[PDB]
């Protein structure tokens, strides 16, 4: 069978055609990151506009390189929740436009859902197994028994990994995107200094990063604050990722969102797997960003379970993963 | 030529079916359900279906501009992929040539805690103002559900204004001379104030 | 107060409901179906029911006869045995009442062969006449389903225009002052000519 | 079980309610003679005007009569078909009206079926049965096997009974009615003339009337011509009634219509049953002219069987009866 597949949760217009034999039918997706750098992060109405703007241009992209017919779509997947509510109803008003036009079954998915699928596309992974998900608002763990069906073990208490990188960038100024400029500076570092690392008590799998723009403060070539910077966070990451495979007794790890491209991180996760012996999944990076190809992946799951949106199915701000799963599977 | 016309604008949703010129259907709504609660299962309860119409209409305000995003998202999707026809069109545009007053005309509606405004003359038009409490010459043009605003030196209220009516009597005319429509990837909302 | 108002004068059946004085919904079909044939059918299918209304609305025409002898017999029914209240309308009165066109207005509807018109200065009204052919001074007001006929010495067509919508806002209105309606004995369509 | 009927097919408003263990819980009827004597006829837009005019007022006494509330009503019953349609489609307004608002199903009722069922109120009969309609445009024969079975046996080929009683009160002279004015002149006539009986070869189960009106203008006084021509009549209708018995071997014969009111009509066909012996069922006055309780009894008989019409059946001038008991049973 094959779906295509709508994501406008974010920044990102992403559209793509999945089938479960054949593979990746087509794929597109166009950033707005030029648009919103000026303003230091993503203004909410200016990415409703590009959402609206360029999603017909991304689709007859698509449907010009897949080169397949809507009416071979057994089932639109879509992304419902969570994420900006004003581009959110951008893609879920263009997924319920083809359903009702084609007469094909409407699929939510869960964003965060999206990114723990990510993996699948290159390698299934036995259940239960954990997730570490790192992008955007997100640093939180989950302890994943089955497709629809997701434990919430912690979270940030404040700053997310991603934009514990914006601020620390533009707090020793630099570009707005933060993350790859903080990566390529890190990689010319020399010297390491110490930074506190904040929760970090035994069997707390919470995160809190924002403890760190004050040590940073307290200082140097700018090239070893991103390196020691980089340094501190991927280690909190590794330690609460451990601590959560010894309190639940779980080896498998998926680590998904946008900062599990970083070339860093995935250092130092896959040798902490080759040290401890655990099964470690990051997707190539390709896919650690926005796209649809997770959505559809996720969407294929929950259809192949029976489960379908009515027509009138509204999109959210923020429903909680543990909380969706249940409603939806 | 049967064109479906689409009006998002308010939360009196409404939409029209044009053929020989004139209005065959209409179906009009306020409602405070989200836009995305009524779309597409309205359609489904009344038998409307895409692949019917020859040609699409939609508004494009001003009006609210998520429920604008939402209506066009939907016409641009349907006229693309059916290779049909689509003319966007102008609410307060319509309003002013539609109402036999004289010149100026102001016609005028409220969207959240702006009030917008456009002023007609015989053979010229201002851009679309926001009213901060100026006087005004000339005869205020609005609905009835904003009959506590007053603009200009008189007031006329519509008890009833269905764009998409009006529109798709419009984007009739308009198909008439340019068959091919508008370009389907230029359709947006108005807007106003920046973002 | 949530009223509903209906209109069989024409082929363009249509009704509305109006609550806190306004229309909150209105259906318009053009329809080559018999009058019973659409009702009471097309209200099962919106969902509309009588019992859901504090009070009722119908056109008295000018019309068709036979659709709005029809129309008439559905909503005293309902009023009567509800005990709810009823008011009836006038199409030609509203058509002058609602636009803003100088005095004299000309409203005037086709009706099979005869044209029938009515005379509204600013103090004073004519009986509903027939056209002849007669030279009229003033500002002729009808549909744009009757744009091919010429009546005064200007001529404004509405687009559109549901009389349903416009006959429940008056009702609305009559109601403030009348609670208890018209007596529903006696509504009855209008005629203008001789059995 | 008990039905509110509907009867507005020609120029008598009737509303009835019928329950087929109780009995007649409310009749109420006004006719429409007064307004249409001056025009010699029935005049079909005058005709719905005031249908239109007196439904409600009949109803509101109906309801204060009967003491029956209509949440009570089974069914509505009406006549859909034949009739003058501008009247018809006043009825039935008025029935669907209240089968949608009280939710009751919606049962058709042809009018001449009616009239057939308007002796089962008083005694039922056994199928199958011989029926002579002598009413308005209608002097018809119909073999009746069943309810809903009517096999047409033969009609007018000109006049009916009730239009050559008209046309000839108004060849001498009279008033529109026609009928009661003839049965009185009549009731005073000395000589009888005699008159030429059209058809009347053998086997034949047609009827012509108007080469009655030839004879007559070949002549006296007026009460001698009433009584003549009366005489004429109902010998002509006795003796096809008695051949249509012998051509079919059935022996009962139902007569109705408001032409079965005639006195001395009942006389004669009562005689004819008991010099010949056959069963003979002729409804009370009161119900040989336009009544609803003879279409609330068929409708009991029609939705007994099943038979329930849709929201939007619509009314027709004229069906034949034996193709609406074929399309409605
Ligand atoms: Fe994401
Ligand atoms: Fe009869």
């Amino acid at each position: 069978m094959r779906t295509l597949a709508v994501e406008t949760s974010c920044d990102e217009t992403a559209l793509a055609i999945y089938d479960d034999q054949k593979g990746v039918l087509g794929n597109v997706i166009l950033s707005q990151a030029v648009v919103h750098s000026p303003f230091g992060g993503v203004v909410p109405e200016l990415s409703a506009r590009e959402h609206t703007r360029n999603i017909l241009p991304i689709f007859d992209r698509l449907l010009k390189e897949s080169r397949i017919n809507l009416e071979e779509i057994d089932f639109i997947s879509f992304t419902l929740t969570p994420g900006l509510i004003l581009s959110l109803v951008v893609g879920v008003a263009f997924a319920k436009a083809l359903a009702y036009e084609y007469r094909k079954p409407l699929v939510p998915v869960h964003h965060l859902e999206g990114h723990i699928y990510s993996v699948f596309l290159e390698k299934k992974v036995e259940y239960p197994f954990l997730a570490l998900i790192i992008s955007g608002g997100h640093t939180d763990l989950y302890l994943v028994r089955d497709f629809g069906r997701y434990d919430f073990l912690g979270g940030t208490l404040d700053d997310a990994v991603g934009e514990a990188y914006d601020k620390v960038a533009k707090m020793l100024g630099l570009g707005y995107p933060g993350g790859p400029i903080i990566d390529r500076l890190a990689k010319e570092g020399k010297k390491l200094y110490p930074l506190p690392k904040p929760l970090m008590e035994e069997g707390n799998l919470n995160f809190s990063f924002s403890g760190l723009k004050t040590a940073i403060l307290n200082l140097v070539r700018k090239e070893d604050i991103a390196y020691s910077f980089q340094e501190t966070v991927v280690e909190i990451l590794l330690e609460k990722s451990l601590w959560a495979m010894k309190k639940t007794g779980i080896k498998r790890l998926v680590v998904v969102g946008g900062v599990s491209a970083n070339s860093r991180l995935r250092e130092v996760f896959k040798k902490a797997s080759q040290e401890y012996g655990f099964e470690l999944y990051i997707p190539h990076p390709s896919l650690s960003t926005d796209n649809a190809l997770m959505i559809a992946y996720a969407g294929m799951e929950r259809f192949k379970r029976g489960v379908v949106a009515p027509l009138d199915v509204n999109p959210q701000p923020n429903i909680p993963l543990e909380e969706f799963g249940r409603i939806w599977t | 030529m049967k064109i479906l016309s689409i009006d998002t604008s308010f939360s009196f949703i409404n939409f029209s079916v044009i053929e020989e010129e004139k209005v065959t259907f209409l179906h009009y709504l306020k409602s405070n359900k989200k836009t995305l609660e009524l779309l597409p299962k309205i359609f489904e309860e009344l038998c409307i279906r895409p692949e019917n119409f020859d040609a699409f209409a939609v508004s494009v305000g001003v009006g609210y501009l998520t429920s604008l995003r939402i209506g066009v998202t939907f016409v641009k999707t349907w006229a693309y992929t059916l290779g049909k026809p689509v003319v966007s069109y102008k609410n307060l545009e319509l309003l002013a040539k539609k109402t036999p007053v004289p010149f100026p005309k102001i016609p005028y509606l409220k969207v959240g805690s702006n009030v917008f405004y456009q002023i007609f003359e015989e053979s010229s038009s201002s851009e679309v103002k926001v009213f901060k409490g100026e006087e005004l010459r000339g005869y205020g043009i609005s609905l009835k559900e904003f009959e506590d605003i007053k603009l200009g030196e008189k007031q006329f209220f519509h008890d009833i204004f269905p764009f998409s009516a009006y529109g798709g009597i419009y984007a009739y005319e308009f198909l008439k001379e340019n068959p091919e429509g508008e370009n389907v990837f230029e359709i947006e909302p108005i807007y106003v104030k920046p973002p």
